[PDB]
């Protein structure tokens, strides 16, 4: 059960709904995406590293410290200085979940949250009739974010060990295409890193009665309604095209698809699956719910 | 007239001798405001209906002594009303005393302000709107089933500054139409509660013993009901196409008359009266309603329907939680500052319910309905809704006809056909005055919901309150122009401004309030009636001057968008003008920034005192303005010059700005002030800050 | 399947205007030292080595919009400021950033307008990086051919703005080829 840390040095666009858009963390549906694009682009075996490999969302870090999402649990106390917090490093997460911090120190937490900073870059497309003739030129906006020297985002995965060694080979593969959007316009690659942090393996290796969902999932249609006995959740609707399925990509979209977030809680636990979003296409396409739970 | 109805017309008139009394020129029973308004109402036909005379004349424990009302006649829960929503020496001439002092005077108790220094109230206005009352009542007025909305409306025009106490020794700051209103909220939820719960002999219920008296006032009768809107912030900023400007402001607009169509429509389903609904705005909305099995019934298969529909459009963009809270009448008496824990409590539960929103077979719905579908609207950035010509979906061209609509007419009327698709079977068009009326004797069972207009008068007039101000009808053509309409200003760079504010302490000022002492439904619901009444008149009269549009505005938020310098002028006026307003008690935060044209308007929004004024406007900018006024040939060249050797805070740069200032032809008295705020940290950051604002 | 990288540096030969900013030029928003950024390179190549004769800058490229698709070839990043420049310019005190005055001359009127326009410093160096994703074993020779010829024209042309007025004219140095996938041999390819 390693974790995987990234470094960029290039700007990145990860992208919700436009090109100007811009957001700093993304979901283990376009890791997994990437990840099998890369394995197919390899041409190595897909099955393996299909239905066997665990992977969690992307959770930003600083120079030595590590972030996860905020638990949506049910605090008894302002109301107002936990809503516009969204991430509790990894130090004070077992007193965040125990009452232990305090709305002093989360305006302190919140101050030191400086680990990256957004921008609008314009652009001009003058493939257009400004080679025939008189044309306007069409500026378009791209969104990006930038990291500061020592920030990041970085991976929980588990499995067996040679589902790791072969996530290993990809990673490696995978450093020098992209992770992000116009990836072949300049944006997105990175460096990886794999280290052993004490305090989160401490932090994922408990036993509790609660569930921290800590990735997107969609429980299967059998165990839903066990599933959602007493639980706190936020939907996302998360959509997007595909890439080499049909003739039109603009005909080609993913039909829309409804999965947890990764801060929700549960009591029961549920296993996901891979699910299909396709239609209309030569080859399947996969969509990828399954939970990471973080047992406290 | 139904009984409820007899409550309700004589209820909001319990106190009305008071203003009878304080006239002097009108006192023909100086005995008791009872008698007084029950000699005063009894001349006029309409009204000439005879319980609610009773309901007037009695609402005082002095004159029910004797009165020997049955053991049902309305007038006792008007008592009890009046009480709950509660050494008498009236002043005629109490000037009223503005709340919002009294707020923060814990910290800082500053000299109490008061209403038209100070200030006096003289007996002739009485007089007058006694006249007032008189012509409105004989030739506005007119008793039928459903012109109690109407009736609230005309006490709410007349009635806003006449003070509802004028003891000597209480701290007055209730207007007699808050006490009115609060008295009429009250007195509904006490008959439905007593109706439902097999109870008629109300004068041996309540009144016979004060230990069995006090009980009532114990038994939890009430219920606080609670609602937010979801998805606000996604819905209204998702837009990336042309007409940014003629978009938001109908936008903004429909999302509001959203939440305005749904609280009406409860309060139509529980029978209630306008009274109830205490506080809309934002996305909240929280009604007083009664604490029976019938109520709670009917509201959680009203959540089912409106929960199925904002699922048959929408699905996660705007959704409504419903929340209610047993309380005790005692409680709001501010018995033991329990109001607060109540109200809390409902915000929790809200909070907490917002959690668990969607059921299994729900979700499974959801996820398992494989649709031929359509892409993105241009102008609203979604891919669910089904686009047509010019990549636009129905509902996003209904949008934008409301927009072409809005600048020219003023009321809104919910019918069956209209133009926009309303929540439960609705649609909304839109008329003209004449039109209205029209509409009106055709009967149809209509709303008016109106522009800031008062003195309608015209069916279910509705005045709800929306701030729309465009400079850009200001110009020769009236029609509504695009954001470009202000980006082509050649005074200064062709840019745009936009500018948010929260009030900084507006959660504790609605939940902790006056402490120990002013913490009643009653003077908690006249301070949301202030802040609300600020955010959407003031704005629209404090903006006139201003070549600004606004788009949304009310609560806390104020978000409005217009030129560079313009937005900078306006938002100090505004921020002193509020300051003005709330005593120096409540602050603001706000933030401008710099936007170009034709960005879209859904990221700009994402992005985004003293000091400011005093230091930075008034001083350093007018001296630079007036060096550079003076002395030609300082084109944009020597003053970047200057920011070069600025930014770069060194002392050689200190030396080569020495050089560059005598080599420029300014005044010795310019040159020496740039130089010595040069050297200063603090000063120069405020000079940088102010010669990038002349440019 | 393998992933050829190439690698060097580009010297600012006359003065550089990308200006995004516009008359700035584009920065990062933090370090305040300008870049030079992917999308122009890509652009003013695909131009240059499309004018020059298509289904190769299809290849190349990718363009994915006529009825058939095509995934990107070769991917090119931005360039930054290289140590070496950071540390010389410090050292003998230049700044990054040079602003030239330019003007302007009306016909019948002879009144002059001027202007301001900024542009990195001659002799200014940028760090790049390119990836070729070879899908196919048998072309990689004329995509080096092709890209050869790109980077040719490219050292006789300008980028950005103003070229035709006298800036943006640029030189390759020190371009290594090295594969970092697989088990393709890459010590016979060449650039200049
Ligand atoms: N039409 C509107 N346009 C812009 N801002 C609005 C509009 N209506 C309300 N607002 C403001 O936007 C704020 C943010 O709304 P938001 O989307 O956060 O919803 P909310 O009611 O706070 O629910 P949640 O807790 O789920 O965020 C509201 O508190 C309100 O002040
Ligand atoms: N007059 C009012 N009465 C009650 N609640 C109000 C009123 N005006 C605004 N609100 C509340 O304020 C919310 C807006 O939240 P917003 O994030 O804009 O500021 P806030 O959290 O209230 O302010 P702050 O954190 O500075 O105290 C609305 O959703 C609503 O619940």
């Amino acid at each position: 059960t390693k974790v995987f840390k990234l470094s960029f040095k290039t700007p990145v666009h990860f992208g919700k709904k436009r090109l100007s858009d811009g957001e700093m963390t993304i979901t283990a549906d376009t890791l997994f995406s990437a990840l099998f694009i890369e394995t197919l682009q390899l041409g190595k075996d897909t099955d393996w590293l299909l239905n066997d490999l665990i992977i969690s969302d992307t959770f930003p870090y600083e120079n030595e410290l590590y972030y996860l999402p905020k638990p949506l649990i049910k605090i008894d106390s302002n109301h107002k200085a936990f809503k516009k917090l969204k991430y509790v490093p990894v130090h004070h997460y077992n007193q965040y979940l125990n009452g232990e911090l305090s709305a002093e120190d989360a305006t302190d937490l919140n101050d030191i949250f400086n680990i990256g900073y957004f921008s609008l870059q314009t652009k001009v497309s003058l493939i257009a009739q400004e080679t025939d003739s008189s044309a306007d030129s069409e500026p378009y906006s791209v969104g990006t974010f930038t990291f500061e020297p020592e920030a990041g985002l970085y991976f929980i995965a588990k499995g067996s060990e040679e589902t790791l060694d072969h996530l290993n080979n990809i990673m490696t593969a995978l450093q020098y295409s992209g992770l992000g959007g116009k990836r072949n316009a300049g944006y997105g690659q990175f460096e990886y890193e794999i280290i052993n942090n004490q305090q989160l393996s401490k932090l994922l290796n408990q036993n509790g009665k609660h569930s921290i969902l800590l990735s997107t999932a969609m429980a299967k249609k059998e165990e839903i309604e066990s599933a959602l006995k007493e639980a706190r959740y936020i939907l996302t609707k998360r959509s997007g095209f595909v890439q080499s399925t049909n003739y039109s990509e603009m005909l080609v979209k993913k039909s829309d698809f409804y999965s947890f977030s990764s801060g929700s809680v549960f009591k029961n636990i549920f296993n996901g699956d891979i699910f299909n979003v396709g239609h209309n296409g030569k080859h399947p396409v996969y969509r990828y719910a399954k939970p990471l739970w973080l047992e406290v | 007239m139904n009984k409820k109805n007899i409550l309700m017309y004589g209820s909001l008139l319990h106190d009305i001798g008071k203003i009878i009394y304080r006239s002097g020129d009108h006192t023909f029973s100086r005995g008791t405001h009872s008698k007084l308004g029950h000699q005063f109402l009894s001349q006029f036909s309409e009204f000439k209906d005879n319980e609610v005379l009773d309901n007037v004349a009695y609402h005082h424990y002095k004159e029910l002594a004797k009165a020997n009302l049955d053991n049902d006649n309305t007038a006792y829960i008007t008592y009890i009303a009046d009480n709950i929503a509660s050494l008498f020496n009236f002043d005629k001439y109490t000037p009223l005393y503005s709340v919002f002092n009294i707020v923060n005077s814990e910290k800082l108790k500053q000299t109490n302000g008061k209403f038209k220094e100070n200030i006096q109230y003289s007996s002739g206005n009485y007089t007058t709107l006694m006249k007032d009352m008189s012509h409105d009542l004989e030739h506005k007025l007119s008793i039928k089933e459903g012109t109690f909305p109407s009736l609230l409306q005309w006490t709410e025009s007349l009635w806003q500054y006449v003070p509802s106490s004028t003891n000597k020794n209480q701290l007055i700051d209730i207007s007699l139409y808050d006490h009115s209103r609060i008295t009429c909220a009250i007195a509904s939820c006490i008959f439905d509660y007593l109706n439902e719960n097999n109870i008629h002999n109300y004068k041996d219920e309540l009144f016979s013993k004060y230990e069995n008296t006090k009980s009532f006032y114990q038994k939890e009768a009430f219920l606080l009901l609670s609602m937010d809107m979801s998805g606000i912030q996604d819905f209204i900023y998702n837009i990336s196409g042309s007409k940014a400007l003629k978009s938001l402001r109908s936008r903004s607009f429909y999302l509001e008359l959203m939440l305005e169509v749904i609280v009406d429509q409860l309060l139509e389903r529980l029978e209630l009266a306008r009274a109830n609904l205490l506080y809309t705005g934002g996305g909240h909305a929280y009604l007083l309603v009664s604490n029976t099995d019938k109520v709670k019934k009917k509201i959680t298969q009203f959540n089912n329907e409106l929960k199925k529909w904002f699922m048959s459009e929408f699905t996660t963009d705007l959704s409504l939680s419903m929340a209610f809270e047993k309380c005790s009448g005692d409680d709001l008496m501010n018995t033991s500052g329990n109001y607060r824990t109540i109200w809390r409590n409902v915000s929790s539960k809200l909070s907490d319910i917002k959690a668990h929103k969607y059921s299994a077979e729900d979700i499974l719905k959801l996820n398992h309905f494989h649709s031929y579908g359509d892409r993105e609207c241009k102008e609203c950035l979604r891919s669910d809704i089904d686009i047509n010509d010019d990549g636009l979906c129905s509902i996003c061209e209904g949008i934008i006809n409301i927009s072409n609509d809005l600048r020219d007419k003023s009321f809104f009327v919910l019918s069956e056909t209209g133009k926009l698709k309303m929540p439960f079977n609705k649609f909304i068009s839109v008329i003209d005055y004449e039109e209205a009326e029209m509409l009106v004797q055709n009967n149809n069972q209509v709303r008016i919901y109106s522009k800031n207009k008062p003195y309608i008068g015209i069916g279910i007039s509705t005045n709800l309150w929306m701030c729309d101000y465009d400079y850009a009808s200001q110009n020769q053509d009236m029609r509504e122009k695009g954001i470009g309409s202000y980006v082509d200003r050649e005074e200064g760079v062709k840019r745009l401004g936009v500018v948010r504010a929260d009030i900084d302490n507006l959660g504790a000022t609605f939940i902790s309030g006056i402490p120990e002492k002013y913490n009643s439904i009653s003077r908690t619901a006249t301070l949301s009636r202030q802040l609300s009444l600020f955010f959407k008149y003031e704005l629209n009269h404090l903006l006139e001057n201003y070549q600004i549009t606004a788009i949304y505005s009310g609560g806390d938020d104020l978000f409005l968008i217009g030129a560079w310098d313009d937005i900078i002028e306006a938002s100090i006026y505004i921020n002193d003008k509020f300051k003005e307003f709330t005593l120096d008690k409540l602050t603001l935060s706000a933030g401008v920034g710099m936007f170009s044209g034709k960005y879209p308007v859904s990221k700009m929004a994402f992005e985004t005192w003293d000091e400011f004024k005093k230091n930075i406007l008034e001083e350093k900018l007018l001296v630079l303005q007036q060096g550079f006024s003076q002395t030609d040939e300082h084109g944009k060249a020597f003053i970047y010059k200057m920011l070069a050797l600025l930014r770069n805070n060194e002392a050689i740069n200190i030396a080569r700005l020495a050089y560059l200032l005598a080599r420029s032809k300014m005044n010795e008295d310019f040159t020496s002030k740039i130089f010595n705020w040069a050297q200063n940290d603090k000063d120069k950051n405020q000079l940088i800050t102010a010669l990038e604002y002349y440019i | 399947y393998s992933k050829i990288k190439i690698s060097g540096t580009i010297e600012v030969v006359t003065g550089l205007h990308i200006g995004g900013g516009g008359s700035p030029v584009v920065r990062d928003l933090q370090t305040k030292l300008p870049i030079i950024p992917g999308s122009s390179i890509k652009g003013k190549m695909r131009n240059l080595l499309a004018k020059h004769f298509d289904e190769r800058v299809l290849r190349l490229f990718g363009s994915s919009e006529k009825g058939n698709i095509q995934r990107a070839r070769l991917q090119i990043s931005d360039a930054f400021f290289s140590e070496k420049t950071k540390e010389h310019f410090a050292q003998n005190d230049i700044a990054y950033t040079e602003t030239k005055f330019e003007n302007t001359i009306n016909r019948l009127t002879a009144v002059a307008n001027p202007r301001q326009i900024e542009r990195v410093t001659r002799g200014s160096e940028f760090d790049f990086v390119f990836i070729y994703n070879v899908d196919e074993e048998s072309q990689v020779e004329d995509d080096f051919e092709n890209i050869e010829k790109a980077i040719h024209l490219l050292e006789n042309d300008y980028l950005g703005g103003g070229g035709t007025r006298g800036n943006g004219r640029i030189q390759f140095k020190d371009t290594n080829i090295e594969t970092v996938v697989g088990e393709y041999d890459s010590t016979n390819l060449k650039i200049k």
